[PDB]
């Protein structure tokens, strides 16, 4: 009976691993995307004000 | 004689299709054969000219086919290519590198990529030349690497965009963008925020955020 | 012990006499100078008994017998029914760096931690093939040498072949071991079973068609309907191609479609049917059906998509 | 289209025969068996799968039609029954023959002989038995068919197709 | 007469196609589409060549090929087949040239300098991982 428990537990562990990987990739790309966007906005506004 | 004309027309159409698909139009080709037998060694000299849509070339090489009982080794013993004398020094540098490396296919592929990037650069510069003719000053022309943005209200304040195309040692081709600002110190003494020294890195981040032409038009609008 | 000797004797008896020298040469267990001593001109039983005497004189373990069994099986490879598996990996995973020792250790450890008594034998052969022989067992029984399981794996590829012998009770375990040792994420079973391993190899890798194009009589008899004959010939040539077809021997269809033909007009239930095609060499008899006049010029897509869709078992609903 | 017996004028010392059947190999073997031996006339053989034939103008007149029925398949029987409705009645007056194949192997037969017995009797035409797989019987059948065709074409003075209809008439 | 000039044009165009054959990538028009021949060479040493069959009808499909299975052609096909097919061909050329060069280096190491190597070197089918021990005199 416990052999089936072995197999099934390994099953859910294996099918949940890639979801965790994908979520990590999405998070750590979105953070840098937001940071870069904010920095670019600040630079553009500052340059526009300096010229004006 | 209609069938022969039909075959000639079909071959001409196929040749044109292959030339416009690959992107290489070849000129006449000449072949010479020499037998140097001691196990057999044959030296074949080929010469051909051609062009890629923008640039002509003339190449001549010789290969040594070594036919044996079980192996047929072919090695490019010598190659020599000639360009037209353009102003692209890196083109000559890569020609020398390919000459001293004695390889052919990478040369063709790199030339294709180079002319591809060159055509995008020219088409991008010429479009922005006409889109905002009152704020753009293409000093050297669309077939160059420089772009000059300037305001007609004051000729003192203007900056330049440098777009370069570089070929690494391996043979790949990559572009690069930068800006150089000719700003008087009057702006430095006016603004204490000091937002001009960080222009290069910030601009390169900007162009990697929303595109190339988008950043260029944003800069044009801000300078307007 | 005696079980090893009995297993070796049974394996040798299974081996034919004409090709016995090649099998023993490939085994490379006994020394070469011990081979010419045995006379192969006598009866088969005497030779078998003599070889048993020589192998019992030397220290012989179960690994040598397993290797001999693997060699015999890969030399025959037509006595069992083979199934295929497909393996999928996540898009965020980079290309794996395959290693023989790491794969072997992981595959051994998975079964060693799952079961208790199990025998694993490996053989790495050319064109990048790995043969694995598994003798199953559990905590309360010794490993069984009468019902082994054969697995063929190709390195850095998503496919793996298996022999359908006794894995029906441990198929998920074998799949988990395969998908863990090779660093993959999902494993599925394809609907493709056959007895010829070469045909499966050709179909799965779709390399059966290698026709590549490059530049480098009794006039008194009048045959009518000649245009129909040439049309059906052209259609057959275009549909079935000209390359030699792969060898298959079985096909199965399940149908759950409604009957449409006054007759069963009021019926709203499907007509359940099961159809089996059997032939010594399939995909060639079907090619000759249209010229023989038994079937229409264009065949049904269910019969001309066996190699393109890479399936052998079909289910069809309304 | 409907095939008619007397549409075109006869040729010079030429006889034409038409064979209708589903199996092409057997028809080809019967044809080149007929043409293997020589005779005083010029023989022409046409092969077809069913009726009506594709439209054409150069086709000469047809003097005899032989329907081949294979007892091992109902498809041939259905095809012959369908094709029998595309010829006029005037063509049945001693110019149509039936040839049954496969009666030797009783275990393979899927059509009872009594069915083709009615089929032949209804249209008032002769019925012949032969196994086309064996060369020895096929040669004899070809010779008999050639003789019948020569009689039908009018190359035998004093004997016509109508008389031949009475000669081969069955008592019951 | 005109036959000689027609034959001269025929041989000239045949020579031109044989010249295209040496640029690395060649193409031939067939009924179902275009058959593309791809060639590999490392340091001027020509190696084995492969072929790919294409279909012109929309959408673009793949009929059959002889590329080794472990080469990841499916993804690159899915992401560049419908746009800039020439870029697809050039990228495939990159992959095949690199793989052929790596295999040639591995084979030259295995065959030529077998005295310094003690045991067989571990190699994967893609030839992207090497591991070997050596003793030099």
């Amino acid at each position: 009976k416990k052999r089936q428990r072995m197999i099934e537990v390994q099953d859910e562990l294996l099918r949940l691993e890639p979801q965790l990987k994908q979520l990590q990739t999405k998070y750590d790309e979105l953070k840098e995307r937001k940071s870069s966007l904010r920095n670019a906005a600040y630079f553009l506004s500052n340059l526009k004000q300096l010229y004006q | 004689s209609k069938d022969l004309k039909n075959q000639l027309g079909h071959l001409e159409s196929e040749l044109s299709f292959l030339s416009t698909l690959t992107g290489i139009n070849i000129r006449n080709h000449s072949k010479q054969t020499e037998d140097l037998t001691s196990i057999r060694k044959v030296l074949q000299r080929h010469r051909l000219s051609g062009n890629c849509h923008m640039v002509t070339f003339q190449l001549e090489f010789q290969i040594l086919e070594i036919q044996n009982k079980e192996r047929l080794s072919s090695a490019v013993t010598d190659l020599n290519i000639i360009m037209e004398p353009t102003e692209c020094s890196e083109l000559s540098e890569f020609v020398s590198r390919a000459e001293e490396r004695k390889d052919l296919f990478m040369f063709f592929r790199s030339l294709h990529f180079f002319v591809e990037w060159f055509e995008y650069r020219k088409r991008t510069f010429k479009h922005l030349k006409e889109k905002y003719p009152d704020a753009v000053y293409l000093s050297e022309g669309p077939s160059s690497c420089s772009m000059g943005i300037r305001s007609a209200s004051r000729p003192g304040f203007e900056l330049v965009i440098v777009w370069r195309i570089q070929i690494d040692e391996d043979g790949k081709v990559f572009p690069k963008l930068d800006l150089l600002t000719k700003v008087p110190q009057r702006a430095l003494e006016l603004d204490k925020n000091r937002a001009i020294e960080t222009a290069p890195l910030s601009f390169r981040t900007l162009v990697g955020l929303l595109g190339i032409e988008a950043a260029l038009e944003s800069l044009i609008k801000s300078l307007c | 012990d005696e079980t090893v000797a009995e297993f070796i004797k049974r394996t040798i008896l299974k081996i034919p006499m004409n090709e016995l020298t090649t099998i023993l040469k490939a085994w490379d267990f006994l020394s070469e100078n011990q081979l010419q001593t045995v006379n192969f001109r006598q009866r088969k039983e005497s030779v078998v008994q003599h070889l048993i005497h020589l192998c019992e004189e030397k220290r012989a373990s179960i690994s040598d017998a397993a290797l001999l069994d693997i060699i015999y099986m890969q030399f025959h490879q037509h006595q069992k029914v083979w199934e295929v598996f497909q393996m999928s990996k996540g898009p965020g995973e980079d290309v794996d760096l395959f290693d023989m020792k790491q794969f072997k250790n992981s595959f051994k450890k998975i079964l060693q931690r799952a079961l208790k008594n199990v025998t694993v034998s490996f053989r790495e052969t050319e064109e990048n093939a790995v043969w694995i022989r598994i003798a199953w067992g559990t905590q309360y029984t010794k490993p069984n040498q009468y019902k082994p399981t054969y697995v063929v794996y190709y390195s850095q590829t998503p496919y793996a072949f298996t022999s359908s012998s006794m894995l029906r009770r441990n198929t998920p375990l074998l799949g988990q071991a395969l998908t863990i040792a090779s660093k993959h994420h999902q494993i599925v079973k394809m609907d493709l079973r056959s007895r010829y391993l070469d045909s499966l190899k050709a179909i799965v890798f779709k390399q059966y068609n290698q026709t590549f194009e490059t530049h480098n009589m009794d006039s008194r008899i009048i045959h009518e309907n000649i245009v129909e004959k040439e049309r059906v010939q052209r259609i057959t040539q275009e549909t079935f191609g000209d390359y030699p077809q792969p060898q298959l021997e079985f096909a199965q269809y399940k149908l759950e479609t409604k009957f449409k033909s006054s007759i069963l007009a009021e019926r709203e239930e499907p007509l359940r049917c099961l159809i089996k095609f059997s032939s010594p060499h399939l995909l060639e008899a079907l090619k000759s059906l249209a010229p023989a006049g038994i079937a229409d010029a264009p065949l049904s897509p269910l019969l001309t998509c066996i190699p393109n869709k890479r399936m052998n078992y079909f289910k069809i609903r309304d | 289209s409907v095939l008619r017996p007397l549409d075109k004028l006869p040729g010079l010392n030429t006889a034409t025969i038409l064979l209708v059947g589903t199996e092409d190999a057997l028809l080809q073997q019967l044809a080149d068996s007929m043409l293997k031996e020589d005779c005083a006339s010029e023989l022409k053989v046409h092969l077809a799968k069913s009726l009506p034939l594709p439209s054409s103008v150069n086709r000469p007149r047809i003097d005899l039609i032989v329907f081949v029925v294979n007892l091992h398949s109902k498809y041939s029987l259905q095809n012959t029954e369908e094709s029998l409705r595309h010829v006029d009645a005037s063509f049945f007056l001693g110019k149509v023959c039936f040839l049954a194949t496969g009666a030797g192997r009783e275990s393979h037969c899927s059509i009872h002989r009594h069915t083709v017995v009615k089929l032949a009797h209804t249209y008032q035409s002769p019925l012949l038995y032969c196994d086309l797989e064996v060369e020895g019987f096929r040669a004899t059948m070809a010779q008999r068919l050639v003789r019948v065709l020569q009689i039908c074409a009018g190359h035998v003075p004093g004997v016509s197709a109508l008389n031949l209809l009475s000669l081969l008439r069955s008592s019951e | 007469n005109e036959q000689e000039a027609l034959e001269e044009k025929l041989e000239n165009v045949k020579a031109i196609l044989q010249a295209y054959h040496f640029t690395g990538l060649s193409g031939k028009l067939t009924s179902r589409g275009v058959c593309v021949c791809i060639s590999t060479a490392f340091e001027g040493n020509l190696l084995d060549s492969y072929f790919v069959d294409l279909v012109i009808q929309k959408p673009l499909r793949i009929h059959h090929h002889s590329v080794p299975v472990f080469i990841p052609l499916e993804e690159i096909a899915a992401k560049y087949l419908q746009t800039n097919i020439q870029h697809f061909l050039f990228s495939l050329c990159e992959y095949l040239n690199a793989y052929s060069g790596r295999k040639y280096q591995a084979d030259r190491l295995q065959s030529d300098f077998a005295a310094l190597l003690t045991g067989p070197l571990q190699r994967n089918p893609l030839c992207n991982l090497l591991s070997f021990t050596y003793k030099l005199d």
